[PDB]
This record gives structure tokens, C-alpha cells and sequence, in this order.
């Protein structure tokens, strides 16, 4: 029943490091589980990561071990450390939240942030991911 | 076990029955070894300890659940799986969990309801749960239906902070309690887009049928854990296949072997006897305004009623008198010409003395006559008060049958207790289709335990509990036993008109020894152990019987004139002749009738022209 | 401890009791009499 | 396009209409631009070439298909998708492909029916297909339903061996023809265990709804390519949600917005006017033995009939007279007291002359009286013969309405052709609920094109085709036009009794100029443009009108005696008095009636004692 | 060419014809008359 | 509508070669598609291979490139060359047939051969498959 907003979306070199954030616009932040979703341009919107309102983390396999979602109750914010970035990461990223669920289905989160573009440079500039 | 053993359940909400132990014990008695709860689970006033082992066996509840003012530590409702919740707590929530604490900061702590995974309807309430632990971690969306999450107002205020910590391996730190078993079992959220309904796992194979409630053990329609709408044996159906399939080809109806009757949540081939069978093919309980109960070869059918209808007078606590919780001066007005009572009858004390709170006038003892119109009752009857003026139950003289499809606590079709009445005086009551009879707490009521109930009961399981009524020791001394004329089968009072079955014969409703054949004022005949009065034309015979039938055709001798066995007042004038031509006959000294001569216009006093001078 | 509005509402020896939980009122019926106005008799046991 | 444009289809089987071209052309005319075939696809006698482009557009067929004796090379039925096949070829197969060859070993060669992927019912037949190629490779199990594979008797005898070779990439060398497009499209075999019904692909997501026929474009119930049972708009349903849902809780019925009417394969909210609406909630065509057609506020309803029923006499070629293909001497017997004709009426020539083959006696012209009982016909009427004896259609004097729910070729409710009759003489026929009227081929039938049909038609699309009937040029010369008394609206014959509507007034059924008010034998009154005869009591008046009503209450003057305006035969004797006591009155010279004195038993000839000597 | 059994079965100038395919018999109706016994008149065209 | 019968089931060294056969007991053999199925002991019955009545071959991926199903219309028989055998092959082998289908579903073949045991020796005796 509260709004959201992202920050940190931009461009980076293939294989770089970045730090995204998702700030909750309202109250009772601690009560809301937080989730990140991405949509590759010209594709369908897909799941990225989540963390329950009971502080239980859960990753999608693609980003698993390269991404670290987190949340700060005091500041009503969430974070996402992203290392060993891949050109495949380039997408439009959103963050959703919900009090009564910590699932992975895009349908179960009905309060949404507005999102930001995240880009990782082409293979040319960087190296071939590991 | 084919069916699960049921307990009736209570709607009393916050009514404390005496002390905490007393209420706790009423609960224990009710819900002991209960598998499926018909009513509501009112866990109120459960104090420290009061071990609730027996509650574990409870699986589900049709109605809402109220857990309030329970300072108890452990409430093991582990096998509780689902709540249909057809009724809401204050039209709001399916589950109300409130004020589970004591003054000394000890409240509900452990609640390992690991199998509770579905709630069809209603919301949930949480507040004032200091001691509550583990339950906090429940991700409710899996359980509760999407429609209500806005109405859900819940809050975990773990002020104490003395709580357990979920076993790591639990799905994302959601656990009901300590141990691997108490990890929250979620079967909704992991159902991939494809699966609209419940599921076993993520693998698309595990799509359960839409018609499943708690989940499934496979895709087939029978494999549902709990049938959503109907439980046709193993299978879980939406609506019973109608009696006949509509034939697309011929645009006709073809008899369907699959055709069944929708009785509640069961597709069966046969209704309970008492229940009404529609041509539609569903076992129902009462006809609407459209029609009345047409007796169709010994089963009730709502055959359409042309023009004026008998109609149905909504019994108390149903339809148009649901507000009222006892027939009082107000509602009684609308019972002018009631033939079918579509509901119940609650006669409470407050009706007679009048209620200040509801501003209802005192029920006038004189107004008990209204009840004579009533002939049948679909449901049950409760009488907990009766005016001083009358001791006999005149009001129900013409009360015939109590259908009792709906019973008070699904157990009793009738209840008369704590009354001042002396004689039953129910002289038209000859059938109770179903439901038990309990007669108790009557100070000076004789005639109670004299009736042959086996005759009046038509269904398997109709019991009788008649206790604490005036002992025959006392009644017999003052001659309050079955009158000489009442058969031993049963008697409703000391009067000859209150006998169930008469010894020999009866004048109308009053039993008697033998009909007035030989002498006596009414010259009567004996038909079907009854004395009926001859037509006045039948001349009384001192020695011989007078007549053998109602009509004048069966008189032995005529009072005035005779025209054969058919005794007519006088020789017929204008009797049916040729194309309805008037026929003129003449009387004789011997009372014999013969035809006059055509000539005589003003009748004839003899044969031929010589009969009628002018 | 009940105000005048709700005082003398319950029958069959019912007594007004204050529901602190949500600031309501209710009746404390005697054993063997049930219902919010203590109107219904215990049917299954004790007559 | 909301609906697909339909063609009626034929059941003639091997009937060759003249030469090969003639039959081919009848076919072309019928099936040109046909989208869905209502009847049967009888591709017979298609010789060399005879290019069949127009057939490509055909999508499906309700009934069976017969491809026989077709020496043609190419039969492009590519867009043909499915065959419901509610009828079988000789109660055996849904498709019969036989003897497609010529003397010179040229037969059916190309048959790229790549989209034909389903057959609900029936088997298939193959034999004598020398030229047939490609089709051989079809793995039929995908298409045909499991129930029939035992009955399927098919064989590919490719004697010639001049055949094409499937494009490699086709699924396992199954192809309808050359090219990648003609590879056999299979949507059944690749449905993994989980998917019971049809599927798009192997991925478990692609499980189509069970209710789909040809396949689906997604799992949702609307996405079915072809609706199996019912096509409720996009959605494909099993049976229309009944009018009212059975309420599990209250055990009652609750009005259902989803409630619809099953009309054939469509869940609609409204039936076609003429069709019978049941309380069940399905549009039907006739009542069974249970009941008759009860008119219920201008719609037919099968309200239960008590005791004796009007019943329904199975029309020819239906039910108990399906064997018979024309009413003859035999079947006509069973038409004693027919009020409702549940079927059709076929009057063929062979009935009258008698059939050697079927051993049916000649229909006696005298036996045409039986038809007077018939009042209505559910279906249509066909008359292709009439006895020399009679020229007028007396038989149908009292034929009122032709419901025509079932029409011959779904187009015509009536057909009278090649007859010898001169006058129509149908003087009770006042409505044709639905169906077209075709009157043609009558040599000397006047009165044909005189009726105002717009009045008699009640439904949108009722056409009229009245051609090649006796020209008015000839009829008018011999005075075979609407009689003076028939209104211009229409007339059935030259007689005044055959007018549709009368100019001014009518004596019973025969139109006339003006009622006999002033003089004439029947003294009559004018009510609703009709003359009705006064009761005999009404004395005729030379100048004034005699009466103004049927009963004797409205006579101006009485024939004999007067007792007020109510003219009675004589002064009442025994008229209703006190508790049905006989009342004696006396006549007077002025025909006035007054009460006698009690004393006079034998009536009185004056007031008081002086009236009645003895 | 038809045996006596099936000879003279068809009406309205129908003629018996031998179905070589499966050893059956049928009628060859004239144009404008349809049905296996050539009984039904063409309704949609030519009267 | 005709019976079947297998031959060749037995024991072999890991990595060996074998030749199985399936003889049709009846007529119209050419009209029947032939399929091989296997069931690992204590497992469920699974698909192996098939060949249409239109002489179109089709393999399961496990055996693909190691197995060669075939059919001989003249002799009313079928064969299966099996090379580079794996201990995983040990199972009970059946051969089914059907005239009106050449599918892979065990349900679509309703005329069955009686089968034979086929065993491949344990890793100990042989080498580690490629
Ligand atoms: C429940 O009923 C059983 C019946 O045998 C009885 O023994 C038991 O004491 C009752 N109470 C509990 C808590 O089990
Ligand atoms: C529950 O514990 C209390 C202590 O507060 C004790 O008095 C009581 O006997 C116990 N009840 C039972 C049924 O053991
Ligand atoms: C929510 O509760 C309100 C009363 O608080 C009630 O009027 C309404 O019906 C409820 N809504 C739902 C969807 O249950
Ligand atoms: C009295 O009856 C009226 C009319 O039905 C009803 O509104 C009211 O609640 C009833 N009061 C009591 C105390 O039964
Ligand atoms: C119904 O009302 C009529 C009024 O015309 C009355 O005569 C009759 O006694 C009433 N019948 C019943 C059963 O109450
Ligand atoms: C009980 O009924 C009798 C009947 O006569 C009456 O005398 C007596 O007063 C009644 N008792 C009470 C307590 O009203
Ligand atoms: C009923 O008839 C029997 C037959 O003998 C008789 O003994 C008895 O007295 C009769 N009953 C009464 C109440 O008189
Ligand atoms: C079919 O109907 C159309 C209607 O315009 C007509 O032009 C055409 O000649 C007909 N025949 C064919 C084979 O299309
Ligand atoms: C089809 O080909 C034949 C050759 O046998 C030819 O006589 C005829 O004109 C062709 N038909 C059409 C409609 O072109
Ligand atoms: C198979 O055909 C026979 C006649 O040849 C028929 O009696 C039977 O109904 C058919 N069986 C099926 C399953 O269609
Ligand atoms: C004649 O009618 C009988 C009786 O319905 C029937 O069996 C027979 O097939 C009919 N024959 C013809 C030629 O209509
Ligand atoms: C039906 O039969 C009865 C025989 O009692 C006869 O009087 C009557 O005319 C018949 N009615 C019709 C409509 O055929
Ligand atoms: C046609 O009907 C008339 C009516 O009189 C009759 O004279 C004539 O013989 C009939 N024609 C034939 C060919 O039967
Ligand atoms: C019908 O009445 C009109 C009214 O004037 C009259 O002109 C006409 O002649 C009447 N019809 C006949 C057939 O006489």
C-alpha cells in the first residue's frame, strides 16, 4: 500500500561492478518483502531476486553467486551488489514489494517500483565472461 | 471410515458458561474425537495449561474460527488443514485471533499448524499477541484467497521477543514451529503460470485440477485432497450432471445415467426421505413464492401453483424474521393464513414479559389463537415459556406434522422445557418425519412417557429423551393417565378427545365405546370404526339399524313419502325427464307416487280428467 | 461495571461483563444456559 | 464474420442427377462459397478434370463424407479440418473413399488435406485406389478416435506406383503431398502423458483444455480451435450453466446470471420464437409422452399433463414411422385422434398407386378424412400427389398452424407441386410460425398469388416463391378470383367460406354483407363483426332489433310470459328462495307473475283462499 | 441389366443401374428429381 | 492384430556390440510400424526407438548414434544393432507394433511382444564409457 522507486540504473563495462538500490516511499517497510525483476529489451519480463519480509534471501540461478540483494529496515531501502557483470544483464530493472508473500511469481507482487535502464557494454570493449 | 465423524459446533461467541473450567469442559465434551467441525471453532477463555490434546484431531471447519482471550501456551491444531468459512466473524474475517495474553505477559506461544494451507473465503485478524512466536513467519498469500487481502488487517507485535528460530532448511524462513516438520508447507505460490489452480511441485506436470482445494496427489479429478464444491465419492465435482443430457442433434432431452441429485456437497442418487425433490433434480428444503409443497406420490414436489398460492410464512430466525430471535408481539402479527411455515419457531421468555432493550410489547396470552392456522413446520419447534392463563396447549390443536428438515443443533426437531403446562393436548399431531424428541424439565406435566414413539418415527436414528417429567406414581393417584377410551398405544391427556388411537370407535374426534345403532338421539352408522349420522330422511328404527350410509339412498324407511329406496322429501316435481321437461306426480294415502294425466295443469288429485277440478 | 445502556440485558441470571479487548460488552451465562442472552437450554446433557 | 456461411448438404448417396456434368453442377451450385457443411459431402461421379477450386473453402462437415467413383486427378480440400460425423455411412464409417479409378488407370492422385486433423466419431473406408499417392503415409491414429480403430478397414493398393515422395523434413515421412506445407500435421500423438486432450507441442505447458477438438492456441478454455460440445462465443463449453445454481449452504436455488439456454451447440439467452422453452432451461423442439404443448404466455412449454394426454403422433420419417418414407395405406391407420403431429408429412405418388417393392396397399382416396383430426404440425408438409376424385383440399379444413421447426432442407415449411388440384380450400390456416412457402408446378391452381403473406409470417427471413401457377388472365375469365365477400387481403377459393378476412361481417365461417337485424329467419345480433342468433325466448321485432346478446337476459320482449328483462318460459316454480325452498307463483292474463298464498298446495288461481278450490 | 428383384423400383423415370464397386444397385434419376427413388423435387431452383 | 516375439536378449561386456531382433507372428508385417521399449529393473517402462510402417526411423536421444533399428519386410523381422554399450543399457526390452501410428507413446502401441532380458557388465570388467 506504499510506493517504491529505484536508483543506480546506467551503463558499465562488461565484467564491471555496480550497486543498485530500491527505496520505499511510505511506511512499514520492514513488513514488506522486496524483489528485483528484469526485462531484456524486446523480451518478456523475468524474475531476478527476492528477500522475504522475514529477512530470507532467494536468488534466480542466472544471477546466483554474482548478485547480492539486501535490505536496510532503518533507512527503508534495499540494495543489490552486482559483480562480474555480463552483456546479458542489459535490461530494464524493476523492484516490487509485498507484505503477505515472498514468492518468485511476478503476479504475487502487486505494488511496484517504476524501474530503470541497466546496460553492460558489448564484448568488444571488455572480455569474454567466465 | 467412509465419512468423517462430525461435531455440531457453536455460535455463542463470547458467552462464558460459568467459570473457565466449565466452558473448557463444554468444549471438551463437544469437540472430543471430532474430525470435521460443522459449526464454528470458538476457542475462547483457554487459561494457563488446560492441555488441549483432543483438539489435534480436528481437520477443518465449515464456518469461521474465533481464538480469543487464550493465555494457554500450546494450542496443537497441527492436523487442521482448511477453513471453508461460509460465515465470517462480524462479516469481516474467517479467523479472528485476538488478545491471547495474560496480565503477567504469558500468552499463546506455540502454534504448529503446519497443515493449515487453505481458506476459501474470509479474511484474518491479528492483534495483542505478545507471546506469539514462529507463526509470524507465515507468508499468508499462499493460504488466503486473493479477494480478501485488502480486508485482511493483521499485525505481529512480538513485544516479549522470547521466541524460537526457524530451522534453516524451511522454505525461506517460513515455519510454524521448531523442527523440520513445522516448516510452512506452501502449495500455491510455486504453481507456475500454466497451473491456475493448486499444485504439488513446480514441474508443469503437477498442475492440479481447478476443482481441488487443499491441493492434489495427481492431475486426475479424483486426486484432490479436499473437494472444492462437491464430493462425488472420490471425485470432486462442480455440479451434479443433471437428470437428462440435452441432445445437441435432436434438440431433445436424453435420460442420463450420470444424472444425479445435488444434496449439499454430495451428488447422490437418492435424497433423505423428508427432503423435497424437485423436477430439476436437486434435493431441496422448501418451495419459494412460485409454488407450494405438492404431494406427488409420497414425496414433496414444488409443482407450480396457479393464481393464489398457499405461500410460506418465514419461520423465526430465517428470511424475513431473521432479525427477531424469538416470536414476540411484533412479528406474530404476520401469521394470518399460514399453511406452510418455512422456518423455525422460537418461544422465549422475553416475548411474554417484553424486552426493554428491543422495545417489544408484551406478548398477550390471548393472542395464542393465531397458531390454529398453522398446519405444518418445515423446521423444528422450541417452547421455553407459556402463559399462566392456559395450562392446555390449545394453540396447537390443528398442528399436524413437523417436517424438521432443519433441526436445532441438527439433533432435535422439538423441545419443550421449564414449562408450567399440565396436559399436552396435541390432538392432530400424528407424524414427525425426522428429528429427535426431547421432553424434560416439566414440573407437573403428565402424559409424557405414554406415547408409542416408534410409530411416529419414520427415519433411522430418531431417538427419544423424556426425563424429569411428573412421575406416574403421582399422576396415577390424581387420575392423570390415559382415559378408559384411549388405547394403550398413547394418550395426550385425560380427555377422550386426546387419544392417539381409539379403543373401538369414535364420534368425530372423541373416542367412544359403540355407535348409536339401536336407540339414542343421533341415528348413526359404523364406517371404518366411526359413527356418522344418517340423513334426516332415514327414519329411526327402534330395533333394526337405521341406515348404512351418509346419503339418503340407504334408508330402510322414509320419514314422509317413499319413492323407492331413495327417500325423497315429496313425490318428484320437475325431475329430469325428456330434454329437461318438468314431470308432475301425485301423492297417495300410502305415500306412493304415480304420474298425473297430461291434462291437469294445476296438478292432479286423481287419474285422468276426474282428478283436477278448477 | 456496565453503563446503563447495557445494564439488565441478559436473561436467566446473565450478568453484563466488559470486553476490554475491543471495548465491547457481553453476558456471562450460568452453566447449562447458552446464547448471548442466555436463552437456549443445554439440550444434549442435563435435560 | 460472426458465423460461417452454411450449405445444406445432401443425403442422396449414389443418385446420379442425369449426366456427370448435371450432378457436378448441382454440387457446384450447392457448395459454392460454403464454409461449414450442415449435411453430408457426397463427392460422387467427379470425372477427369472438372476443376474443383470452389471446394477448397469447405472447412468441416457435420455428417459423414462419401468420396466415390471419382476419376479426377486433384481434389483440393486443403482447408477441410474436422468431421463431427454425427451420422455414419451405412452405420459403419465417417469417411468412405471407394473406387477412385477409371478404366484407363487414372484416378484420385493429389489430395493435400493437410489441415484435416480430427474426426470425432465414425471410422474410415479405403479400397480401389490405384492412383492414390502421398495420402498412404498418413498415420491415422492422430486423427481418428481410439474407439473405432477396430471398425476401421482401410487398404492402400498403390498398384500403379507412379507416386511422389514426401519432403524429408516432414514428421517421419508422413505427408499429404509435395512440399513442406503438405507434411502431415499431427497434434495428438505428441501430447505427453500429462495432457489427456489435444496439444500444441510436447512442452507440458501446451496441454490444451479437454473441451477442444482440433487443438488449441493456448490453455484457456476460449482458445480451442473448434469447440467440442458448445460454442459459447469464443469459449467452448460442455453444458450451459443452468438457470439457477443449487446453493450448497441453504439447500435452495439461487438465480444465476451465468444461466443460459442450450440451443443445439450454442449457449444463448433467448431461443428462436417458434421453438419450445422448457422450465429446465434448454430450447427444445417437442414434448415427450409426459406432457403436451402448454401455451404459457405466448411460448410453448411442456407443462405436465394430468391423466390422459393429448400425446404426439410421430410424423412420417421420424420416431415410430422412420422406416416409412411416405404416408401410405399402412401407417395412416395410426392417426385416430391426433392433435399434435411431432414430425413431418410426406405425401408421395407411390402411396396412392401402391408399391410392389414394399408391398404397401394403394392409399384409398376415401381415407383422406382421417386428416381432419390433425390441428398442428411441428415440422413441414410435402404433398406431391392428390386423388383424382377430389379437387378441393377438404382434408385440411381444420389445419390451423404449421410450426415448421424442422424444415425440408432447412428452407421450406410447405411444398405443393405437380398437383391436379384447382382450389386451395384451407379455411383454418392462419399462421406459419416459421419457414418459407413455395407454390409451383400447379397446372390449374388459381387463388395462389392472392394472399397477404406478410401477415402470416412472424419471423425475419420468411420468403415466398409462388411461380408457374395458373395465370390470373385465365382465372379471372372463368371467375376463379376472390369472391365479392372475400376481402382483398386474400382468398383461398371462390367460395364465401374460404376468405381469410371478411369484408364486413360473417355468419359463423361464411362471410356475408350484414346481419339479420330487421327481418329474416334467424333473429341475430352483431358482436365483433359476427352475427349470432338470439335465444328463442327473444321475440322477433319487425322494426326494432330483437336482442343484444346470446342469453335470454337481453330480449326486448318475451315470446310467452315475462318475468322482468330475463325472459323465462313460465312464472318460476321452485326458484331459489330460502334455503332452497320451492316457490310457487301464478300467471295472469297480462303474463305477469306474482306470489301465491301459502295455503294453496295445488297452486293458486287467485289471491288468498278464494284462488284454489279442490 | 438389372435382375427382376430390383427391376422397376425407381419412380419418376428412374432407371436401375448396377454399382460394380461393391455389387449394389441404385437409381439414375432425371435432372430436377432427387432421392434414391427419385421422389423429391428440386426445391431451390426450377420450381 | 498379430503377435510378436523378441530374440537376442542376454549378457555382454561393457562397451561390446550386440544385435537384437523382433519377429512378427502373423501377416501384413509391412503394414505395421515397429518400436523398441526398455525398462531398467526397478524402474518404469521407457521408450527406446521406432520405425514407421512408411519406413521412417526415429530414435530416443540416449540410444541415438549408438543404436540402429531396422526392418525386413520380406522375412517379417526387425533388427537393432547396438554398439558402444553402456552398463546403463541393462533392462528388460520389448518390441511393439501398430499399423495406424508411428508415435513414441507407449499407449499408442496396443499389440506387444513378450520381451527379453538384456544385460551389460559392470564397470569393473570393462572401461568407463565415452
Ligand atoms: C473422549 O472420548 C473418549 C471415548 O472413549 C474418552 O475415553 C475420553 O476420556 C474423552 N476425552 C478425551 C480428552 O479423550
Ligand atoms: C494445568 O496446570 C495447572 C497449573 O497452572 C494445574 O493446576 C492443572 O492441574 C493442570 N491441568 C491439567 C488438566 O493437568
Ligand atoms: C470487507 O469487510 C467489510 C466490513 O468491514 C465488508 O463490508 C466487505 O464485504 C468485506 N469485503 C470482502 C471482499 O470480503
Ligand atoms: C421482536 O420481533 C421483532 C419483529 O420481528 C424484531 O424486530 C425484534 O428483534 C424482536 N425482539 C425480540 C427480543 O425477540
Ligand atoms: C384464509 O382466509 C380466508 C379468507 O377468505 C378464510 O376464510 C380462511 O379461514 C383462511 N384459511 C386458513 C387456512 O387460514
Ligand atoms: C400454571 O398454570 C396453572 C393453570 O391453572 C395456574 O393456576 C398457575 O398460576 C400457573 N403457574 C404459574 C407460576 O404461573
Ligand atoms: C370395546 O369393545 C370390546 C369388545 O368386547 C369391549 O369389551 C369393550 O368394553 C369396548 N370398549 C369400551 C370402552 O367399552
Ligand atoms: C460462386 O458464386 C460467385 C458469386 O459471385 C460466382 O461469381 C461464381 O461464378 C460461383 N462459382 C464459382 C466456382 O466461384
Ligand atoms: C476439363 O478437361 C476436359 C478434358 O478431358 C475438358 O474437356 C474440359 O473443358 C475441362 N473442364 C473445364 C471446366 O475446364
Ligand atoms: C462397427 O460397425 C458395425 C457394423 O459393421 C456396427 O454394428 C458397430 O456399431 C460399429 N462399432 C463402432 C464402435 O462404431
Ligand atoms: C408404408 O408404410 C409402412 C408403415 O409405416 C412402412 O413400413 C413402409 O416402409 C411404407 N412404404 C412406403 C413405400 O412408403
Ligand atoms: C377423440 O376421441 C373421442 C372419443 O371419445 C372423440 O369423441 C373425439 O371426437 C376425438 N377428438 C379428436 C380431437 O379427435
Ligand atoms: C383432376 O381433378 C378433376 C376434378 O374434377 C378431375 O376431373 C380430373 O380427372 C383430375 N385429373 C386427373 C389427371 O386425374
Ligand atoms: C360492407 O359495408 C359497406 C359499407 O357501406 C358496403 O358499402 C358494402 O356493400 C358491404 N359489403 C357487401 C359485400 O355488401
Amino acid at each position: 500500500q506504499v510506493q517504491l522507486q529505484e536508483s543506480g540504473g546506467g551503463s558499465v563495462q562488461a565484467g564491471g561492478s555496480l550497486k543498485l538500490s530500491c527505496a520505499a516511499s511510505g511506511r512499514s517497510f520492514s513488513t514488506y518483502a522486496m524483489g528485483w525483476f528484469r526485462q531484456a529489451p524486446g523480451q518478456d519480463r523475468e524474475f531476478v531476486a527476492t528477500i522475504s519480509w522475514t529477512d530470507s534471501t532467494d536468488y534466480a540461478d542466472s544471477v546466483k553467486g554474482r548478485f547480492t540483494i539486501s535490505r536496510d529496515n532503518a533507512k527503508n531501502t534495499g540494495y543489490l551488489q552486482m559483480n562480474s557483470l555480463k552483456p546479458e544483464d542489459t535490461a530494464v530493472y524493476y523492484c516490487a514489494a509485498d507484505r503477505w508473500a515472498s514468492s518468485r511469481r511476478n503476479v504475487d507482487y502487486d505494488y511496484w517500483g517504476q524501474g530503470t535502464q541497466v546496460t553492460v557494454s558489448s564484448h568488444g570493449s571488455g572480455l569474454v565472461p567466465r | 471410515l467412509e465419512e468423517k465423524k462430525v461435531c455440531q459446533g457453536t455460535s455463542n461467541k463470547l458467552t462464558q458458561l460459568g467459570t473457565f473450567e466449565d466452558h473448557f469442559l463444554s468444549l471438551q465434551r463437544m469437540f472430543n474425537n471430532c474430525e470435521v467441525v460443522l459449526g464454528n471453532l470458538e476457542i475462547t477463555y483457554v487459561q494457563r495449561n488446560y492441555d488441549l490434546s483432543f483438539l489435534k484431531t480436528i481437520q477443518e471447519v465449515a464456518g469461521y474460527v474465533l481464538i480469543a482471550l487464550n493465555t494457554v501456551e500450546r494450542i496443537p491444531l497441527e492436523n487442521l488443514q482448511i477453513i471453508r468459512g461460509n460465515m465470517y466473524y462480524e462479516n469481516s474475517y474467517a479467523l479472528a485471533v485476538l488478545s491471547n495474553y495474560d496480565a503477567n505477559k504469558t500468552g499463546l506461544k506455540e502454534l504448529p499448524m503446519r497443515n493449515l494451507q487453505e481458506i476459501l473465503h474470509g479474511a484474518v485478524r491479528f492483534s495483542n499477541n505478545p507471546a506469539l512466536c514462529n507463526v509470524e513467519s507465515i507468508q499468508w498469500r499462499d493460504i488466503v484467497s486473493s479477494d480478501f487481502l485488502s480486508n485482511m488487517s493483521m499485525d505481529f507485535q512480538n513485544h516479549l521477543g522470547s521466541c524460537q528460530k526457524c530451522d534453516p532448511s524451511c522454505p525461506n524462513g517460513s515455519c510454524w514451529g521448531a523442527g523440520e516438520e513445522n516448516c510452512q508447507k506452501l502449495t500455491k505460490i510455486i504453481c507456475a503460470q500454466q497451473c491456475s489452480g493448486r499444485c504439488r511441485g513446480k514441474s508443469p506436470s503437477d498442475c492440479c485440477h481447478n476443482q481441488c482445494a487443499a491441493g492434489c496427489t495427481g492431475p486426475r479429478e479424483s486426486d484432490c485432497l479436499v473437494c472444492r464444491k462437491f464430493r462425488d465419492e472420490a471425485t470432486c465435482k462442480d455440479t451434479c450432471p443433471p437428470l437428462m443430457l440435452y441432445n445437441p442433434t435432436t434438440y431433445q432431452m436424453d435420460v442420463n445415467p450420470e444424472g444425479k441429485y445435488s444434496f449439499g456437497a454430495t451428488c447422490v442418487k437418492k435424497c433423505p426421505r423428508n427432503y423435497v425433490v424437485t423436477d430439476h433434480g436437486s434435493c431441496v428444503r422448501a418451495c419459494g413464492a412460485d409454488s407450494y409443497e405438492m404431494e406427488e406420490d409420497g414425496v414433496r414436489k414444488c409443482k407450480k401453483c396457479e393464481g393464489p398460492c398457499r405461500k410460506v410464512c418465514n419461520g423465526i430466525g430465517i428470511g424475513e424474521f431473521k432479525d427477531s430471535l424469538s416470536i414476540n408481539a411484533t412479528n406474530i402479527k404476520h401469521f394470518k393464513n399460514c399453511t406452510s411455515i418455512s422456518g423455525d419457531l422460537h418461544i422465549l421468555p422475553v416475548a411474554f414479559r417484553g424486552d426493554s432493550f428491543t422495545h417489544t410489547p408484551p406478548l398477550d396470552p390471548q393472542e395464542l389463537d393465531i397458531l390454529k392456522t398453522v398446519k405444518e413446520i418445515t423446521g423444528f419447534l422450541l417452547i421455553q415459556a407459556w402463559p399462566e392463563n392456559r395450562t392446555d396447549l390449545h394453540a396447537f390443536e390443528n398442528l399436524e406434522i413437523i417436517r424438521g428438515r432443519t433441526k436445532q443443533h441438527g439433533q432435535f426437531s422439538l423441545a419443550v422445557v421449564s414449562l408450567n403446562i399440565t396436559s399436552l393436548g396435541l390432538r392432530s399431531l400424528k407424524e414427525i418425519s425426522d428429528g429427535d424428541v426431547i421432553i424434560s424439565g416439566n414440573k407437573n406435566l403428565c402424559y409424557a412417557n405414554t406415547i408409542n414413539w416408534k410409530k411416529l418415527f419414520g427415519t433411522s436414528g430418531q431417538k427419544t429423551k423424556i426425563i424429569s417429567n411428573r412421575g406416574e406414581n403421582s399422576c396415577k393417584a390424581t387420575g392423570q393417565v390415559c382415559h378408559a377410551l384411549c388405547s394403550p398405544e398413547g394418550c395426550w391427556g385425560p380427555e377422550p378427545r386426546d387419544c392417539v388411537s381409539c379403543r373401538n370407535v369414535s364420534r368425530g374426534r372423541e373416542c367412544v365405546d359403540k355407535c348409536n345403532l339401536l336407540e339414542g338421539e343421533p341415528r348413526e352408522f359404523v364406517e371404518n370404526s366411526e359413527c356418522i349420522q344418517c340423513h334426516p330422511e332415514c327414519l329411526p328404527q327402534a330395533m333394526n339399524i337405521t341406515c348404512t350410509g351418509r346419503g339418503p339412498d340407504n334408508c330402510i324407511q322414509c320419514a314422509h313419502y317413499i319413492d323407492g329406496p331413495h327417500c325423497v322429501k315429496t313425490c318428484p316435481a320437475g325431475v329430469m325427464g325428456e330434454n329437461n321437461t318438468l314431470v308432475w306426480k301425485y301423492a297417495d294415502a300410502g305415500h306412493v307416487c304415480h304420474l298425473c294425466h297430461p291434462n291437469c295443469t294445476y296438478g292432479c288429485t286423481g287419474p285422468g280428467l276426474e282428478g283436477c277440478p278448477t | 461495571e456496565c453503563p446503563l445502556s447495557h445494564d439488565g440485558y441478559c436473561l436467566h441470571d446473565g450478568v453484563c461483563m466488559y470486553i476490554e479487548a475491543l471495548d465491547k460488552y457481553a453476558c456471562n451465562c450460568v452453566v447449562g444456559y447458552i446464547g448471548e442472552r442466555c436463552q437456549y437450554r443445554d439440550l444434549k446433557w442435563w435435560e
